[PDB]
């Protein structure tokens, strides 16, 4: 097993709050985000604990299957989540499991299955994030092709809600079925600028730097020479 | 500022004045409106001495 | 002002019904400290059928009015079953504090919906001892609005560790009932169900039994979509929506545009005309005559 | 609870550990002797010779 | 005259917001708070405007 690598990321991962519709607007909202300019490991498969979401981002040339197990003990003590894009069957199934990288279901046996859904029958940057709010679980991803040998690359890219589950299970501990990139979510405020056409085009924080209070507070992207007044202390 | 006024809830269960219409008994609404007419007054008679 | 000439209600057509009866009327309703949960959705409700009282001791609904539930909605509607005596039906409140609230069930203090108890007396009362069900009574700390907990554990009270030994200053959390006929009106067991939902921007499948009326353009009118309620003039948008989005807003933050609910396309929103008036007047010593001056 | 083990100190409406915050007025104690199996008719709601 | 303006009650049980946490239960404490706001707020806006 390979050592971590921890590369730098660009300021990626920034996702629609709401499904409400804002245009021309700079908007502020406070939720789970991706903080600027932060460590991300570069796993090149063990246990990674699981907080408050993730912010996986993988590598891939034309498509390969992706598999997510999620889950507390992944004993069959407890519910277990098995996203899976497979061409036999893209199975969506939460249920006790016994456990393994792709026999080709890895788990021993399923006793007491609660959910289970099935989906139709099945270079490139692909970004993901899962979140667990309140009983529910929802999923965000953008494919984003680009041609560079370095990984996370410069820029500015938006992400957007693809499913959302009302699984409502404990989850605590994440594992994994080219390379992937894996960084953890707090809570922040951000500044959210909608164009015209609906879609965002630019982001900044509210707790990065001075500079970006000061820019958080006007509700401007643009600050004019002279001292401003921003928080307390 | 006078604008962005209206959304603030000032103790109502809902900002908006339809929302709490439709979802509440009107012995119960009026105490709810109550709030709602006192915060928007105040925030008229701050615009007008200013 | 200009007045609505119409009203139009547009709701989703739900051919499902929910299926509210089976957690009204089971047989094995849990304990308290392992109350069960139910996730209903999609389905079109009948809350009116169902506030005809048959025995319903208490119904009373904390953020709605109880008879207003038909015409209007909400999301993700929940339900919670447990058994409890007649004396401590008043600790399910929210904000208030009981012995049991603090131990087994706290309801948020922002709760919305119905505390929906009745008597259970009749049929779940054997003269043998009803003594298959427990209430949790002893705890480390205090509980959270809608928290889950099953796992017991020895009790260990100051000094003394107890390791599972119920000794001395050990005790089991857990203690039994005494439901039987033989007993009072006050201790009897009474069947609780305790409804929760909210009201969220994402669509709210629920929905009363109400009917749907054709669209209408270019006309003051009242109009309803999911609940939302208002006025103005609906015209043929032309702003491209998501395919996950349903509102619209504004500047101001006010609701200017709506998706269809049944045909899936984009309306906007528009309050009707309106504007001062002042009137000119030459003075009431010369004549009576005037002349309006609308202002915008 | 140092002192030796009682033979009886379940307590009823008032936790031991809730008990040294609040407090009451004028404290009543009374002391008696009786027989080990009428610790059963020293009990609230029970009725004995 | 403002620092003073603290220690008013303005209707409130008592006016130290400690107290009315301590003494009395989350439900009803927040009637006083909101008594005890109004009050200061008040005051606040006596002040500036002068
Ligand atoms: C991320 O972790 C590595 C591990 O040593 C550290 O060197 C790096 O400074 C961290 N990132 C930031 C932004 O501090
Ligand atoms: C989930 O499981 C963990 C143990 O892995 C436990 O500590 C926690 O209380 C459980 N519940 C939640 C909501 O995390
Ligand atoms: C909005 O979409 C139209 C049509 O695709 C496009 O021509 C226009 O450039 C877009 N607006 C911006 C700011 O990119
Ligand atoms: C029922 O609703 C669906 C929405 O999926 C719509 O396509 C259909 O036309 C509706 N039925 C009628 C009779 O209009
Ligand atoms: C009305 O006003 C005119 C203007 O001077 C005046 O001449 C006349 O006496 C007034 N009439 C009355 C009844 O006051």
């Amino acid at each position: 097993q390979l050592p971590p690598a921890y590369t730098n990321s660009f300021t990626r991962g920034v996702y629609y709050p709401d499904k409400v519709f804002r245009s021309s607007v700079l908007h502020s909202t406070q939720d789970l985000f991706l903080p600027f300019f932060s460590n991300v490991t570069w796993f090149h498969n063990p246990v990674l604990p699981f907080n408050d979401g993730v912010y996986f981002a993988s590598t891939e040339k034309s498509n390969i299957i992706r598999g997510w197990i999620f889950g507390t003990t992944l004993d069959s003590k407890t519910q277990s989540l098995l996203i899976v894009n497979n061409a036999t069957n893209v199975v969506i199934k939460v249920c006790e499991f016994q456990f393994p990288f792709l026999e080709f279901r890895v788990y021993s046996s399923a006793n007491n299955c609660t959910f289970e859904y099935v989906s139709q029958p099945f270079k490139n940057l692909r970004e993901f994030v899962f979140k667990n709010i309140d009983g529910y679980f929802k999923i965000y991803s953008k494919h984003t092709p680009i041609n560079l040998v370095r990984g996370l690359p410069q820029g500015f890219s938006a992400l957007e809600p693809l499913v959302d589950l009302p699984i409502g299970i404990n989850i605590t501990r994440f594992q994994t079925l080219a390379a992937y990139y894996v960084g953890y979510l707090q809570p922040r405020t951000f500044l959210l600028k909608y164009n015209e056409n609906g879609t965002i085009t630019d982001a900044v924080d509210c707790a990065l730097d001075p500079l970006s209070e000061t820019k958080c507070t006007l509700k401007s992207f643009t600050v004019e020479k002279g001292i401003y007044q921003t928080s307390n202390f | 500022t006078l604008v962005k006024q209206l959304s603030s809830n000032f103790g109502a269960i809902s900002s908006v004045l339809n929302d709490i219409l439709s979802r509440l008994d009107p012995p119960e609404a009026e105490v709810q409106i109550d709030r709602l007419i006192t915060g928007r007054l105040q925030s008229l008679q701050t615009y007008v001495t200013q | 002002r200009v007045q609505p000439t119409e009203s139009i209600v547009r709701f989703p057509n739900i051919t499902n019904l929910c299926p509210f009866g089976e957690v009204f009327n089971a047989t094995r309703f849990a304990s308290v400290y392992a109350w069960n949960r139910k996730r209903i959705s999609n389905c079109v409700a009948d809350y009116s059928v169902l506030y005809n009282s048959a025995s319903f001791s208490t119904f009373k609904c904390y953020g709605v009015s109880p008879t207003k539930l038909n015409d209007l909605c909400f999301t993700n509607v929940y339900a919670d079953s447990f058994v409890i005596r007649g004396d401590e039906v008043r600790q399910i409140a929210p904000g208030q504090t009981g012995n049991i609230a603090d131990y087994n069930y706290k309801l948020p203090d922002d709760f919305t919906g119905c505390v929906i108890a009745w008597n259970s007396n009749n049929l779940d009362s054997k003269v043998g001892g009803n003594y298959n069900y427990l209430y949790r009574l002893f705890r480390k700390s205090n509980l959270k609005p809608f928290e889950r907990d099953i796992s017991t554990e020895i009790y260990q009270a100051g000094s003394t560790p107890c390791n599972g030994v119920k000794g001395f200053n050990c005790y089991f959390p857990l203690q039994s009932y005494g439901f039987q006929p033989t007993y009072g009106v006050g201790y009897q067991p009474y069947r609780v169900v305790v409804l929760s939902f909210e009201l969220l921007h994402a669509p709210a499948t629920v929905c009363g039994p109400k009917k749907s009326t054709n669209l209408v353009k270019n006309k003051c009118v009242n109009f309803n979509f999911n609940g939302l309620t208002g006025t103005g003039v609906l015209t043929e948008s032309n702003k491209k929506f998501l395919p996950f989005q349903q509102f619209g807003r504004d500047i101001a933050d006010t609701t200017d545009a709506v998706r269809d609910p049944q045909t899936l396309e984009i309306l906007d929103i528009t309050p009707c005309s309106f504007g001062g008036v002042s009137v000119i007047t030459p003075g009431t010593n010369t004549s009576n005559q005037v002349a309006v001056l609308y202002q915008g």
